[PDB]
RNA sequence: UUUUUUUUUUUUUUU
C-alpha cells in the first residue's frame, strides 16, 4: 500500500456555505494551502561502512592468521551496501 | 457486568437523550400570537356541541405542560455535567507532558 | 494568510468571459422585465370586463360546452353553482419544455395562467424614494 | 451488454446565485433521506467548489475626467456532491432534483461500469492424509472504503488528461496554421 | 481517606503504592498550578463565574489540569474556544476506557462494540447544543 | 542519498 490515510468528509462535519464569516470567528489562521514536507533518508550508516571497508584492504599483505582474514572476504562479498561505485572490489579480491 | 454494558450503557442512554422533539418545539406550542383570533371553527366550537372534536382549554391548563417541562429540564443538566465534563478530561490529558 | 477572504480573485481579473463558469444573466432578464408590464396594464382591465355583466355570465360558458364535447360533463341542477371564472392572462415568455418532473411550468398543457388579484410583497421593490417607471398615466403639472 | 451495466457514481453539482437559496437546498436534500426502504439511506459526501465572483468597471456622472468609479459586484456560489454504489436510481435521482428551490440549477454526471468475464475458478480444494511410511455510524456512507479508493483514482486520471488535451487545442483564430497558404 | 477506595478499579502498576506516596506528588503539583496562574487569560477569568459564597472549588474536572508547566500548547486553545473537534469523539473514548478496563481485571474481558455505539450518542447531543457547552463552562445552566 | 540529486521563487485549488 501507498495511501494509509483515507480522509472522507461527512454530513455532521461539513463546512458551512458562508465560509467568509468562518475565518472571522478564529483567533489565528488555521486552514492553509496543501503544504506537507516529506522525509528524506540519509546515509543510514552507509557513510561509516565505506570507511570500515578500507581497513580490511590494508590487513591482507601482513601475513596474519587465517581466522582474522575471513572477515575481509565477508566485507568484499557484500551485495547491498558497497555496490560498485569505485573500482576497488576486484583489486582487493585479487590481492 | 458483560451482558449489561455491550448494548445497555452506550445504546439505551441515546433513547433517554432523544428529546429534540419536545426541545426543538416552542415553549408555547398550543398557544401562539393568533391564539385569540378566529382560528376556532364557529360551527363546531361556539355552541359546545362536540366533546372530542375540539377543546378550548390551552389558556389555563398549564399544569400538564408545567410538569412535562419540569421533567425535561433535569436530564439536560445531567448530560452537560456527566458527558461534556467527561470529554473535557480526555482532551486536557491528551497534551500532558 | 486569508484564503477564504480572497476566494474568486483568480476568476475576476485573470480569466476570460468565454473560459469561465460564469453564465450570462441578460438573456433571462430580457423576457422577464417585458412580461411585468403586460400583466399590470391588462390585469385590472381583464377583471373589469369579466365583472361588467354579473348575471347571465354562465349562459355563454354552458352553450360553448355543447359544441366541443356535445354532452355537458359538468352539468348540474339549477340549485348548484356551475363554476367560478378566474381572470387569467396568456404566457409570453418562450420557456423551453424541459424534462424536469419537479418543474411548475414544464407540465403546462394550456396557454393561460392564473393572476393574483392582490399581492403584499411587490417584486420590484425600490431601494429608495424612486418610483417604478411607466406607472404614471396622467401627465404631471407644474405650479406655473 | 446493456443489462450488465450499473451506475458506479453520480456526481451532483449545484450553482446558486444567493446564500439563502443554497442553504434551502441542503435542508431539502437532507429531509428527503432517512425515508427509503433500506436500513441506511444513501448519504452523499460534500465538496465545496469555492465562490467565483465578477465585477466590471465603468467611468463615473457623464461629462467627467474619470475622477470616480462605480463597481457592480456579482458573486456566485457552487456546491458538489459525490455518490457511490447507487443501487436505487429512483430514490437518488428524484431526491436530488426535488431538493431544488428558486433559481438553483443542477448538473449531474453519470458513471456506468461494465463487468468482463466473471472470475469463476478455485473448485473444492483437494485433501489428503499422510502415508505413515454492523458498526454503522449515523451520518456516514454505508459503502466499503476499498470501493471508493478504486473509483476515486479513476476520476483524478480523466481530469488530468482532459486538461492536457484542451490546452493543446487552444489558439486564437481557430483553423489558422503556420505557412499553410 | 480516598486511596483505599480506589485500590480496586485501577491498573496493577498504579496500585502498589500507599496513600503517603500519592500525597508527596499531589502536594507539589498543586503549588505549581497556582504559581503559573499568576494567552492564558481567555480560559481563567472568562469561564469562571464568581459567586462570593463558594469557599472552595473542585480540581481536575473540566479546566483545572492545564497550565502545569510554564508554557502551554498553542493549538490546544483553538480546539476549545473556536471549535471543538466532534469527529474524534469515538477515538478519545476508546483511548480512555481501556485505562480502567485492561480486559484482565474486575471488568469483563470482552469490549469491542462499545466504541461503535458511543459515537451515536455524541452526534445526537450535537443537535441539542453539546458544542456550545464546550466553549462556555456548564455553570449558567445549573444556576 | 558513499550506485541519491546534479537544482532560484508568483497573484484559485489536495474539500
Amino acid at each position: 500500500p501507498e495511501a494509509p490515510p483515507l480522509v472522507l468528509p461527512n454530513w455532521q462535519t461539513m463546512h458551512p456555505v458562508d465560509m467568509e464569516a468562518w475565518e472571522k470567528k478564529q483567533r489565528r489562521v488555521v486552514r492553509t494551502r496543501h503544504v506537507k514536507a516529506k522525509i528524506i533518508r540519509q546515509a543510514d550508516g552507509r557513510k561509516l561502512a565505506a570507511t570500515m571497508a578500507l581497513h580490511g584492504r590494508q590487513a591482507i599483505h601482513r601475513d596474519a592468521a587465517v581466522s582474522s582474514l575471513v572477515s575481509v572476504a565477508a566485507m568484499c562479498a557484500s551485495n547491498s551496501q558497497r555496490a560498485l561505485r569505485g573500482e576497488l572490489l576486484p583489486e582487493t579480491l585479487n590481492l | 457486568p458483560a451482558e449489561r454494558l455491550h448494548s445497555l450503557f452506550a445504546r439505551a442512554d441515546v433513547l433517554a437523550h432523544l428529546l429534540h422533539s419536545r426541545l426543538a418545539l416552542p415553549l408555547l406550542y398550543p398557544l401562539n400570537s393568533g391564539g385569540a383570533l378566529t382560528n376556532p371553527l364557529n360551527s363546531a366550537a361556539s355552541p359546545d356541541s362536540p366533546a372530542a372534536l375540539n377543546s378550548i382549554a390551552t389558556s389555563r391548563w398549564k399544569r400538564e405542560e408545567v410538569m412535562s417541562a419540569l421533567a425535561t429540564v433535569t436530564p439536560l443538566v445531567l448530560a452537560a455535567t456527566s458527558v461534556s465534563r467527561f470529554l473535557k478530561t480526555a482532551h486536557a490529558l491528551s497534551y500532558f507532558a | 494568510a486569508f484564503r477564504y477572504r480572497r476566494e474568486g480573485q483568480f476568476t475576476k481579473f485573470r480569466v476570460h468571459f468565454d473560459r469561465s463558469g460564469f453564465r450570462p444573466y441578460i438573456d433571462e432578464l430580457k423576457w422577464e422585465i417585458m412580461d411585468w408590464h403586460y400583466k399590470r396594464a391588462m390585469g385590472p382591465q381583464m377583471k373589469k370586463t369579466l365583472m361588467s355583466y354579473q348575471e347571465g355570465s354562465e349562459k355563454l360558458q354552458y352553450m360553448h360546452d355543447l359544441i366541443a364535447l356535445g354532452t355537458a360533463k359538468a352539468k348540474f341542477p339549477h340549485a348548484t353553482k356551475r363554476f367560478f371564472f378566474v381572470p387569467a392572462l396568456p404566457v409570453t415568455i418562450p420557456y423551453r419544455r424541459s424534462s424536469n418532473p419537479f418543474c411548475l411550468l414544464s407540465a403546462n398543457k394550456t396557454g393561460w395562467l392564473q393572476w393574483s388579484p392582490k399581492q403584499r410583497v411587490p417584486f420590484p421593490q425600490p431601494l429608495g424614494k424612486r418610483k417604478v417607471g411607466g406607472t404614471d398615466p396622467q401627465p404631471p403639472v407644474f405650479p406655473k | 451488454a446493456l443489462s450488465a451495466y450499473s451506475l458506479r457514481s453520480l456526481i451532483v453539482t449545484y450553482n446558486s446565485r444567493n446564500r439563502s437559496s443554497m442553504n434551502a437546498t441542503i435542508e431539502n436534500l437532507k429531509n428527503a433521506l432517512r425515508w427509503t426502504s433500506p436500513s441506511e439511506s444513501s448519504s452523499p459526501s460534500s465538496a465545496p467548489s469555492s465562490a467565483p465572483s465578477s465585477a466590471p468597471s465603468s467611468s463615473w456622472s457623464p461629462f467627467k475626467y474619470k475622477y470616480a468609479l462605480r463597481h457592480y459586484v456579482f458573486e456566485d456560489h457552487r456546491y458538489a456532491f459525490a455518490f457511490y454504489d447507487v443501487n436505487s436510481v429512483q430514490e437518488v435521482v428524484s431526491a436530488a432534483l426535488g431538493a431544488m428551490a428558486g433559481e438553483t440549477c443542477c448538473s449531474c454526471r453519470f458513471s456506468w461500469r461494465f463487468a468482463g468475464r466473471p472470475p469463476v475458478s478455485l473448485p473444492t480444494p483437494p485433501r489428503l492424509v499422510p502415508s505413515s511410511r454492523a458498526t454503522v455510524l449515523r451520518g456516514h456512507c454505508p459503502t466499503d472504503k476499498e470501493f471508493i479508493r478504486r473509483a476515486l483514482e479513476e476520476e483524478q486520471a480523466v481530469e488530468r488528461i482532459r486538461k492536457k488535451l484542451d490546452k493543446k487545442q487552444l489558439q486564437w483564430f481557430p483553423g489558422k496554421t503556420p505557412w499553410a497558404p | 481517606r480516598n486511596w483505599p477506595r480506589l485500590q480496586a478499579a485501577m491498573p496493577e502498576p498504579l496500585s502498589e503504592l500507599s496513600a503517603d506516596s500519592v500525597g508527596l506528588w499531589l502536594k507539589a503539583h498543586l503549588e505549581r498550578v497556582i504559581e503559573n496562574q499568576r494567552d492564558g487569560r481567555g480560559r481563567l477569568l472568562a469561564q469562571k463565574f464568581p459567586l462570593k459564597s463558594d469557599e472552595e472549588d473542585l480540581y481536575s474536572l473540566a479546566d483545572d489540569f492545564i497550565f502545569d508547566h510554564e508554557i502551554v500548547d498553542e493549538q490546544f486553545c483553538d480546539e476549545r474556544l473556536s471549535q471543538f473537534p466532534i469527529d474524534k469523539a469515538g477515538e478519545l473514548f476508546r483511548r480512555v476506557a481501556d485505562f480502567f478496563g485492561l480486559t484482565k481485571g474486575p471488568q469483563p474481558a470482552v469490549n469491542d462494540a462499545v466504541v461503535a455505539q458511543f459515537q451515536n450518542l455524541v452526534y445526537t447531543l450535537d443537535e441539542i447544543g453539546l458544542s456550545n457547552w464546550m466553549k462556555m463552562d456548564t455553570r449558567e445552566i445549573e444556576e
